[PDB]
């Protein structure tokens, strides 16, 4: 298959800033009757693709001047003259010279905002889920800006990789940041046998990570 | 001279001997040639003058005439008449044959010692003519009757050895046919090195060698990327290797089941 | 304008045989050129094309998926039908058709049609509240929590206070831990609201006709 290898994957933008999104082919494009089959699609969140630019460079109808395509063989450019707000989403570069046609894995267009330092919130298994015999140990990492972080439990002092589950939401449309959930899921014995628990957020706004922990014996 | 004259008009050929009606002499026809152990020859005591005639068929340049008068310890004259005769040459070739001792090691079989060049070719399995891989490789001289050594790292189908005479084709011998045959749809790659690195990546196509990665809808161009890959991961066969250069066929049959969107 | 609407079950089992329909206006497929593509999209993921069918009737599949996918269309109609036979986990997409003729592939797609592919059966969430770890909050502000573990299948809605808490709240999407869905959601108050008022998660998972209200309380010794 041809596969179409599209940089970067998150596109961080300011409005009114000039974007530049790549895609390169594994093969060429130049299908035997002379054309090349490179399309790009902006798709919005709960929103099916739209159309921009068919053949390389062509513009869709009703697609903007401010959009233009460019490339040929293996190598093309998606670029976008002005960015407004309505052009925030996804961009992803297709193929159909070849069988089956292929699609790269597409550029998160994204807004631009100064570093936020996340708020990190660390919380023990609720009594209702110990009844249960489970133990979630969860860590809220809100409202930090670049999207870009690291976490990390400890147990102790000691480092756990094993059942930890990461949620992320989407940039927000009013303060432009990021937030994040991540849960430890241990066993209710597991839990009864360790005392600290730590959630550790490295974040390109501080050298040393931004810690939150609990000691299982409370009040 | 004035006593040997030839006439190829009479639809064969003739070989007119103006001696006097009293002439008594030893004729004998033969191939300038070493030929070994003792083998029957063409010998004639004679009583000129004489008209030997003979097919434009046996005509080979070094076939020469030797004459002498029945005297005793007479000297013996020697003729050449067909040294830069285009049909002796023609019949020449039609009775060579380039054959196998090794795979670097190549015969030539010829009724005379003619000064020759030999090259390897490279046959497409689409019909088109036998392209020969000069450049990287040489015309080197071969000579007949003695062994032709080329670094040939691997025997292929599609390469034939290509024999050439006052700079004219000869013998296409597809040495590798019968032994590894057929004709194997693969890309042959031409790597040029030379001064700073330098290693040049061309394709033998149909149209020329095309340099990858290329921009063309040219079936080696458009598949430039995994050509290289190929190679780099050695699915390619090296057939010859040099301080200069290097030739690799790489085998197309994993792209056999590839096709395009309809438009 | 072109109109490209997909239908089809929302869940099925594994081994069961997917019927998807592209019902369409604004276009013919009897107009030479004409084309549609199936595409699907696995959440958050990129796209994978399935199958092409054009107005004369030639079809290409997806090689990988060619033994079980088959495209047809009724052009009086105005639909194009795709079947996938013996589905699994990884046939969990959304599902849409585009208007592909063949200048333009991929010129017009519909909304889609979400499908989900798993053996599990309807499970009710367990809803957990989050508190902070027991001690008074010294902090201007104080973050709680709403844990939905182990449910399907998805969604579930979560509010806060009836939905009269609905600013500084963050409802994180669901992911699967094996074959059931957990999400969580926080929402930060001032330490002046909570715990001296009132705050509660609601929960709905309309699948099991579930609905859990969790109040968040101060957590007490252990
Ligand atoms: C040719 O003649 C000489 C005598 O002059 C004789 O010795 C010789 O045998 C003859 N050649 C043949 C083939 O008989």
């Amino acid at each position: 298959d041809v596969v179409m290898t599209q940089t970067p994957l998150s596109l961080p933008v300011s409005l009114g800033d000039q974007a530049s999104i790549s895609c390169r082919s594994s093969q060429s494009l130049v299908h035997s009757n002379g054309n090349t089959y490179l399309h790009w699609y902006l798709q919005k969140p709960g929103q099916s693709p739209k159309l921009l630019i068919y053949k390389v460079s062509n513009r869709f109808s009703g697609v903007p001047d401010r959009f233009s395509g460019s490339g040929s063989g293996t190598d093309f450019t998606l670029k976008i003259s002005r960015v407004e707000a309505e052009d925030l989403g996804i961009y992803f570069c297709s193929q159909n010279t070849h069988v089956p046609l292929t699609f790269g894995a597409g550029t998160k267009l994204e807004l631009k905002r100064a570093d936020a330092a996340p708020t990190v919130s660390i919380f023990p298994p609720s009594s209702e889920q110990l009844t249960s015999g489970g133990a979630s140990v969860v860590c809220f990492l809100n409202n930090f800006y670049p999207k870009d972080i690291n976490v990390k439990w400890k147990i102790d002092g000691s480092e756990r990789q094993n059942g930890v589950l990461n949620s992320w939401t989407d940039q927000d449309s009013k303060d432009s940041t990021y937030s994040m959930s991540s849960t430890l899921t241990l066993t209710k014995d597991e839990y009864e046998r360790h005392n600290s628990y730590t959630c550790e957020a490295t974040h390109k706004t501080s050298t040393s990570p931004i810690v939150k922990s609990f000691n299982r014996n409370e009040c | 001279l004035p006593w040997l004259n030839v006439s190829a008009d009479g639809d064969n050929v003739h070989l007119v001997l103006n001696v006097s009606e009293e002439q008594h002499f030893g004729l004998s026809l033969y191939w300038n040639q070493v030929q070994g152990p003792p083998k029957p020859r063409w010998h004639k005591n004679l009583t000129g003058p004489q008209i030997i005639t003979l097919q434009h068929t046996d005509l080979v340049p070094c076939l020469c005439i030797q004459v002498w008068p029945l005297e005793p310890d007479s000297v013996r004259t020697n003729i050449c008449p067909f040294r830069e005769d285009p049909r002796a040459h023609q019949n020449l070739w039609q009775a060579a044959r380039l054959r196998l001792l090794t795979l670097q090691s190549w015969l030539l079989d010829a009724p005379c010692s003619l000064p020759a060049e030999a090259a390897l070719c490279w046959r497409a399995p689409g019909g088109d003519p036998c392209q020969p891989l000069v450049p990287p490789l040489s015309w080197e001289q071969v000579t007949v009757d003695k062994v032709l050594e080329f670094p040939l790292l691997k025997g292929h189908p599609n390469l034939c050895v290509q024999v050439q005479s006052s700079e004219k084709l000869q013998l296409q011998e597809c040495l590798w046919a019968d032994s590894l045959g057929p004709l194997k749809d693969d890309v042959l790659l031409l790597e040029t090195r030379g001064p700073q690195d330098q290693r040049s990546l061309c394709a033998l196509e149909p149209s020329g060698c095309t340099s990858l990665p290329s921009k063309a809808s040219t079936r080696a161009a458009r598949l430039g990327e995994y050509l290289l890959q190929d190679l780099q991961s050695g699915q390619c066969l090296q057939l010859w290797d040099d301080d200069l250069g290097a030739l690799w066929a790489c085998p197309m049959d994993k792209y056999i089941h590839k096709r395009e969107f309809r438009h | 304008q072109v109109t490209l609407k997909e239908s089809g079950p929302g869940i099925l089992q594994p081994s069961q045989t997917l019927s998807l329909t592209c019902s369409f206006s604004g276009f013919s497929l009897s107009t030479s050129g004409m084309g549609v593509s199936w595409i699907r999209q696995p959440s958050g993921k990129g796209l994978e094309w399935l199958a092409h069918i054009y107005w004369d009737n030639d079809r290409y599949y997806n090689p990988s998926l060619k033994s079980r996918l088959t495209i047809s269309k009724d052009t009086f109609s105005n639909q194009v039908f795709l079947k996938i036979t013996n589905v699994d986990t990884a046939d969990t997409a959304t599902y849409y058709c585009a208007r592909s003729p063949m200048n333009t592939w991929g010129d017009y797609w519909g909304q889609g049609t979400s499908v989900t592919v798993s053996s599990a059966k309807t499970t009710a969430p367990s809803v957990y509240p989050l508190a902070p770890v027991c001690g008074d909050t010294t902090g201007s502000s104080v973050t709680l929590g709403c844990l939905v573990k182990g449910y399907f299948p998805e969604p579930v809605t979560l509010t806060w206070n009836s939905g009269s808490l609905s600013s500084g709240v963050h409802t994180f999407p669901a992911v699967l831990q094996s074959d059931l869905y957990t999400l969580s959601s926080s929402v930060t108050v001032t330490s002046s609201t909570w715990p001296s008022q009132s705050i509660t998660c609601n929960v709905a998972h309309p699948a099991s006709s579930t609905k859990v209200d969790k109040k968040i309380e101060p957590r007490g010794p252990t």
